[PDB]
């Protein structure tokens, strides 16, 4: 089993979070990952692209737990799976879990919707603002409901 | 020319992304550590942009670069802190604030007005805003003396907030309890 799943923007706004043991979600764990990533940017050594990733490129860090993540480009989004000490079996489970999440995300055209909602005035709220949860609320609850 | 703007800055964990989220959506939502700035252009139709800058030491240059290009168009800066931090442990926070003031006071004729936004007011160990401000002022004097003694081994600025050209006010708030009326009045003055 893995520990947590999180989807968030480079600005720190959270689109989705999941804790496997039903426990209160730990922002502290995700924040220790992010702050490590800022301090130590990735190199070739952290790269993971194999059959278990469905041809997506991931990166894997150890925070002294493990964090396997994908950085989507359009729009800019982090998808991260956390877990315990590495084994053969757990690096497979996590890698297949993340590739699955992305395929399911992309099947629900969530990335495309976010980009569309940013265009023009039609989705602006009463503060003249485009809220990233604007008009993807129903697609997100469907993403929820496959977990 | 640039669009007028108001800047939200300060240490990690203070509540900057939380405030911009509340101001723009009327809701309190989960956040994590920021790696890039968050902007709201033409806020409430006023022509003014609100921008939240990451607080991580290694990303401070984003705010410095923005002030070098745009300081003449900035209407105010909000310096946010977690009110529960021990007021005898403010060195890193005071270094950040004095580094901001060196730029704001020197890049404009009358400086840039500062709100010290003392967040998390509902927590038991939250300290009063006038005590935080007095503690920061004291620690900034110590930072300046340390830097002067090292240089023998900030001329635009002992140190007192009152002697700055810009105004500096400190008010409590709570984002989680939706209790930020004095901050919203200050913003409405600068818009
Ligand atoms: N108790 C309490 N916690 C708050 C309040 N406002 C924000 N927080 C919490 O403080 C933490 C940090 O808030 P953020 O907005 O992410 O902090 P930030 O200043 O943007 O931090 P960086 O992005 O790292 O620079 C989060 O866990 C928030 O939920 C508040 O009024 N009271
Ligand atoms: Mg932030
Ligand atoms: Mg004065």
């Amino acid at each position: 089993m893995f520990d947590q799943l999180a989807v968030f923007t480079p600005q720190g706004q959270v689109l989705y979070q999941y804790n496997c043991l039903g426990k209160k979600f730990s922002e502290i764990q995700i924040n220790s990952f992010i702050s490590q990533l800022i301090t130590s940017p990735v190199t070739r050594k952290e790269s993971v692209a194999n059959a278990n990733t469905d041809g997506f490129d991931f990166n894997l860090l150890t925070i002294n737990f493990n964090a396997l993540f994908y950085l989507n480009k359009q729009p800019e989004l982090y998808f991260v799976v956390t877990f315990a000490e590495q084994t053969l079996e757990l690096n497979q489970e996590t890698q297949q879990t993340l590739a699955l999440v992305l395929k399911l995300w992309n099947s629900l055209h969530l990335s495309e919707s976010i980009l569309k909602n940013r265009q023009g005035q039609n989705e602006k709220n009463k503060h003249n603002y485009v809220d990233i949860l604007q008009g993807i609320e129903d697609d997100l609850k469907k993403f929820e409901q496959y977990f | 020319s640039y669009q007028p703007s108001i800047i939200i800055a300060g240490p990690q964990n203070s509540g900057k992304t939380s405030l911009l989220t509340l101001l723009t959506t009327d809701s309190v939502r989960p956040t994590v550590v920021s790696q890039e700035p968050l902007s709201a252009a033409d806020y409430d139709g006023s022509g003014v942009t609100l921008v939240d800058f990451p607080g991580h030491v290694k990303l401070r240059y984003k705010l410095s670069d923005y002030l070098k290009t745009r300081a003449k168009f900035v209407k105010g800066l909000i310096f946010m802190v977690d009110s529960t931090v021990d007021p005898k442990k403010l060195t890193t926070t005071a270094e950040f604030l004095v580094d901001i003031l060196s730029i704001t006071e020197s890049s404009c004729e009358n400086g840039i007005d500062i709100l010290i936004a003392c967040n998390k007011s509902e927590l038991f160990t939250a300290r009063p805003p006038s005590k935080i401000k007095d503690a920061l002022e004291s620690e900034i004097q110590k930072v300046i003396e340390r830097r002067k003694k090292s240089l023998n081994e900030l001329d635009v600025l002992g140190f007192k907030f009152a002697n700055l050209e810009a105004s500096v006010v400190a008010f409590e708030g709570s984002i989680n309890k939706r209790k930020i009326s004095q901050w919203r009045e200050w913003i409405d003055e600068k818009l």
